C-alpha cells in the first residue's frame, strides 16, 4: 500500500479472519491459484495467506468506489450462504442485489422486463454462478469474485481469496468489503470501530 | 377421477389470494361469494372452480410460504429475521486456536497475540 | 538432430509471441543467431536479450513485446542478385511500407534496405515483419 | 398537417446518450467496442449514405411427413462509400419480409475499414492497409494491395463488397469453392474487418486512454433516463 | 497515420491494451477498461484522478487477467508489496 497504517493490516481483523476460518482453504490448487497459497499443512488443507488477502481486498474495493453513481454495481449469489450476506451489502452501499437463480439472458436481451445493465459485477464462487460470468463478456463488464483455492479463473479480472465453503467465512468477507468502501468514499472513516456487526451478514441457518 | 386444474385457474387464483388475503375464510361458500363481488367472473361454473383452489391455497399458506405467492405478513417476518435473527452476536467466542504453521503465517503477518496451540498428526488420509 | 539451428530458434519466438509470453528460452546459441537478433532489436521489434554462458553451446533469454508478428526462416539458402531482390521482396513482405527480409553478404549480415545501398547481393537467410 | 412522428424511443443505455445527443460520432462507440443493439443509432449518424444491394434470394427447405416446407433466405449488403460496410443474412417464410429483416440485421453489424497507400503518399487513401486474408469454411480471399487506377479485380460477388467499402484498387485470390456464395461473401467481410486489428509500426506510439462516454455523461443517464 | 501532405488520415486510432501490448477490435465485447480510484494514502479517502487500464478479450477469455491486473497495479498503488 503506502499509507501509514490506515490502509494496512490492523491487529483486530486478524483475529476475526482466524475465528471465522477464512485462512483455511480447500484440498486442490490450480495453476493460477498458487500465488496466494503459501504452503500445505500436515493435513490436506492448503493455507491461504492473509497478507495476500489484505492487499487484494483493497484495490478490489477501490474499483467498486470509482463509479460515480453506485446503483449499478450488481451483486449476485445463488448459493444459500451468500444470500443473507449480499442483501445487507446492497442495503449498506448502493448496489442492486440478484439473489437466487439468475435467469439467464439478463443483460443479453433487449426485451425482458427484468433487463439490467450494470457496469461491474461482484460474484460469489465462480463455479456456482457460471451463467452471469459467461454473459459478462457479451456486454464488456469488469468482474470481481471470491475464489476458493481451486475455482476456475477465467473472466475474473481480480480475485479476493477466501475459504468460502460456507460457515462464517462467507458473511465475514462481504462485511469487510462493505467496511472498506465506506471508509474511502463516505465519511464513516474514523479508524475506530464500525458500529455494524459482522454477525448479521452471516447465513440465516435453520433456527431454534 | 382425472382432471388437473388448468392454467387459467392457477394463474388468477394466486392474484386473488394475494390482494384480498384478509378477506378469505377456510370455507368454500364464503370464499365463493367473495370472488363474485370483488371481481368479475365471466361464468358461474368457472367461479366454483377458482374459489375451491383459492380455498386450498389458503389452508397451506397458514403453515408457511408456498413458492411464487407472497403475502404481506410473510414478507414482514422475512425482513424481521433479516435485519437480525434473534441469535447472539459473537465471533465465535473471541478466542483463536491455531496449529503449527498457522503460527508461522502469523509471524509473517508481523503480529503475535493470544497464543494457543493444538498439535496435529501425520498424515493426509491414512 | 537439428540440421538448421536458425530454423528451430525462430519457431519458438513465433509460438511464444502468440501466447503473449515476454520471456522465452532459446537454445543452442550460435554467433549467427546473435547478429540476427541484433538486427531485429535495432529496428525495435524486440528488446534486450541476455546470453547465459555454459561450456556447451549457451542458452539465450529474450525480452520482447507484442510488436513482432512473424519471423521465418528460408531453407535452403538461395542467392540474390539485386534484380532477383525485388521478386523476393514482393513475396515475403505484406506491404511495400514495412517489413525487412534479412540476408548475409560478404559485407556482413543486414536487412535488404541496407544491402541495396552497399550494392552487393548475397545469400538470403530469413525474413520478418 | 395533421400527422405527427414519434420515431424511436431508446430502451438501451447507449441509445439514450445518442438520442439526447452527447455522442456525436460512431468513432466514440467503436473506441470502447461497445455493443450495439438498436438499429436506429447507426441510422442516425449515417442513414444519409447507406444503400442496400440484395445479393441472392436463395431457397432452403426441410422435410416433413406432409411434404416440403420452404423458407426463403436472402443476403443483403449495406454500406456507404466512406468506409463503413456491413452484411446480414436472415430467413423467413415469405420473401419481402425476409429482405426487410436482413436490412435490419445488416445495419447492426456495420464495421469500419482502414485504408492506406501503395507505397508513396499523396493524400486520400485508395487501397488496403496491408496484405490480409479471411476464411469462412474453406473459402478464403487474399486482399493484396494495388497501385492506383487498376480497379478492383475480383469475381462479381466480392466486387460488390469492396466497392461499397470505398476501396478503389485491389487484387484478390480465392481458394476452394465459391459457388456457395453465402460463405464467399462472409469470407470477404471477414477480410476487410481484420484491417484495424492488424498492428503496424505506425501504431506503436502509445494511446492516451480516456474515460468512457457512459462514465463522463453518467449525470444525464440518471435523472429518469435509462 | 500521416501522409506527405500532413493530412492525418484514418478514421480513429484504436486503443492498445496494456495486458500484452496488442490492439483490440471494434466488436470485441470481452475487452474491458477498468477504472481504479486513487486515494490520498494518508487517511484513506477518494482523491480525484483515476488510474485506468484496459485489457484485451483474448487474454481474458483464456484467464490470464488476474495476474495482469496485479502486475500493473504492483508497480503503483495500492499494492506495492504483496
Amino acid at each position: 500500500s503506502g499509507a501509514l497504517d490506515v490502509l494496512q493490516m490492523k491487529e483486530e481483523d486478524v483475529l476475526k479472519f482466524l475465528a471465522a476460518g477464512t485462512h483455511l482453504g480447500g484440498t486442490n490448487l490450480d495453476f493460477q491459484m498458487e500465488q496466494y497459497i503459501y504452503k500445505r499443512k500436515s493435513d490436506g488443507i492448503y493455507i491461504i495467506n492473509l497478507k495476500r488477502t489484505w492487499e487484494k481486498l483493497l484495490l478490489a474495493a477501490r474499483a467498486i468506489v470509482a463509479i460515480e453513481n453506485p446503483a449499478d454495481v450488481s451483486v449476485i449469489s445463488s448459493r444459500n450462504t451468500g444470500q443473507r450476506a449480499v442483501l445487507k451489502f446492497a442495503a449498506a452501499t448502493g448496489a442492486t442485489p440478484i439473489a437466487g437463480r439468475f435467469t439467464p439472458g439478463t443483460f443479453t436481451n433487449q426485451i425482458q422486463a427484468a433487463f439490467r445493465e450494470p457496469r461491474l459485477l461482484v460474484v460469489t464462487d465462480p463455479r456456482a454462478d457460471h451463467q452471469p460470468l459467461t454473459e459478462a463478456s457479451y456486454v464488456n463488464l469488469p468482474t470481481i469474485a471470491l475464489c476458493n483455492t481451486d475455482s476456475p479463473l477465467r473472466y475474473v479480472d481480480i480475485a479476493i481469496p477466501c475459504n468460502n465453503k460456507g460457515a462464517h467465512s462467507v458473511g465475514l468477507m462481504w462485511w469487510m468489503l462493505a467496511r472498506e468502501v465506506l471508509r474511502m468514499r463516505g465519511t464513516i472513516s474514523r479508524e475506530h470501530p464500525w458500529e455494524v456487526m459482522p454477525d448479521l451478514y452471516f447465513y440465516r441457518d435453520p433456527e431454534e | 377421477m382425472g382432471r388437473v386444474r388448468t392454467k387459467t385457474v392457477k394463474k388468477a387464483a394466486r392474484v386473488i389470494i394475494e390482494k384480498y388475503y384478509t378477506r378469505l375464510g377456510n370455507d368454500f361458500h364464503t370464499n365463493k361469494r367473495v370472488c363474485e363481488e370483488i371481481a368479475i367472473i365471466p361464468s358461474k361454473k368457472l367461479r366454483n372452480k377458482i374459489a375451491g383452489y383459492v380455498t386450498h391455497l389458503m389452508k397451506r399458506i397458514q403453515r408457511g410460504p408456498v413458492r411464487g405467492i407472497s403475502i404481506k405478513l410473510q414478507e414482514e417476518e422475512r425482513e424481521r429475521r433479516d435485519n437480525y435473527v434473534p441469535e447472539v452476536s459473537a465471533l465465535d467466542q473471541e478466542i483463536i486456536e491455531v496449529d503449527p504453521d498457522t503460527k508461522e503465517m502469523l509471524k509473517l503477518l508481523d503480529f503475535g497475540s493470544l497464543s494457543n496451540l493444538q498439535v496435529t498428526q501425520p498424515t493426509v488420509g491414512m | 538432430v537439428r540440421m538448421n539451428v536458425l530454423a528451430d530458434a525462430l519457431k519458438s519466438i513465433n509460438n511464444a509471441e502468440k501466447r503473449g509470453k515476454r520471456q522465452v528460452l532459446i537454445r543452442p546459441c550460435s554467433k549467427v543467431i546473435v547478429r540476427f537478433l541484433t538486427v531485429m532489436m535495432k529496428h525495435g521489434y524486440i528488446g534486450e536479450f541476455e546470453i547465459i554462458d555454459d561450456h556447451r553451446a549457451g542458452k539465450i533469454v529474450v525480452n520482447l513485446t507484442g510488436r513482432l508478428n512473424k519471423c521465418g526462416v528460408i531453407s535452403p539458402r538461395f542467392d540474390v542478385q539485386l534484380k532477383d531482390l525485388e521478386k523476393w521482396q514482393n513475396n515475403l513482405l505484406p506491404s511495400r511500407q514495412f517489413g525487412f527480409i534479412v540476408l548475409t553478404t560478404s559485407a556482413g549480415i543486414m536487412d535488404h534496405e541496407e544491402a541495396r545501398r552497399k550494392h552487393t547481393g548475397g545469400k538470403i537467410l530469413g525474413f520478418f515483419f | 398537417g395533421k400527422a405527427g412522428d414519434k420515431e424511436w424511443l431508446p430502451v438501451t443505455k447507449l441509445g439514450r446518450l445518442v438520442k439526447d445527443m452527447k455522442i456525436k460520432s460512431l468513432e466514440e462507440i467503436y473506441l470502447f467496442s461497445l455493443p450495439i443493439k438498436e438499429s436506429e443509432i447507426i441510422d442516425f449518424f449515417l442513414g444519409a449514405a447507406l444503400k442496400d444491394k440484395v445479393l441472392k434470394i436463395m431457397p432452403v427447405q426441410k422435410q416433413t411427413q406432409a411434404g416440403q416446407r420452404t423458407r426463403f433466405k436472402a443476403f443483403v449488403a449495406i454500406g456507404d462509400y466512406n468506409g463503413h460496410v456491413g452484411l446480414g443474412m436472415k430467413c423467413s417464410k415469405e420473401v419481402a419480409t425476409a429482405i426487410r429483416g436482413a436490412i435490419i440485421l445488416a445495419k447492426l453489424s456495420i464495421v469500419p475499414v482502414r485504408r492506406g497507400y501503395w507505397g508513396n503518399k499523396i493524400g486520400k487513401p485508395h487501397t488496403v492497409r496491408c496484405k490480409v486474408t479471411g476464411r469462412c469454411g474453406s473459402v478464403l480471399v487474399r486482399l493484396i494491395p494495388a497501385p492506383r487506377g487498376t480497379g478492383i479485380i475480383s469475381a462479381p460477388v466480392p466486387k460488390k463488397l469492396l466497392l461499397m467499402a470505398g476501396i478503389d484498387d485491389c487484387y484478390t485470390s480465392a481458394g476452394g469453392c465459391t459457388a456457395t456464395l453465402g460463405n464467399f461473401a462472409k469470407a470477404t467481410f471477414d477480410a476487410i474487418s481484420k484491417t484495424y486489428s492488424y498492428l503496424t509500426p505506425d501504431l506503436w506510439k502509445e494511446t492516451v486512454f480516456t474515460k468512457s462516454p457512459y462514465q463522463e455523461f453518467t449525470d444525464h443517464l440518471v435523472k429518469t433516463h435509462t | 497515420m500521416q501522409s506527405n501532405a500532413g493530412e492525418f488520415v484514418d478514421l480513429y486510432v484504436p486503443r492498445k491494451c496494456s495486458a500484452s501490448n496488442r490492439i483490440i477490435g471494434a466488436k470485441d465485447h470481452a475487452s474491458i477498461p477498468m477504472n481504479v480510484a486513487e486515494v490520498d494514502k494518508v487517511t484513506g479517502r477518494f482523491n480525484g484522478q483515476s488510474k485506468t487500464y484496459a485489457i484485451c478479450g483474448a487474454i481474458r477469455r483464456m484467464g490470464e487477467s488476474d495476474d495482469s491486473i496485479l502486475r500493473l497495479a504492483k508497480s503503483h498503488g495500492i499494492v506495492s508489496q504483496n
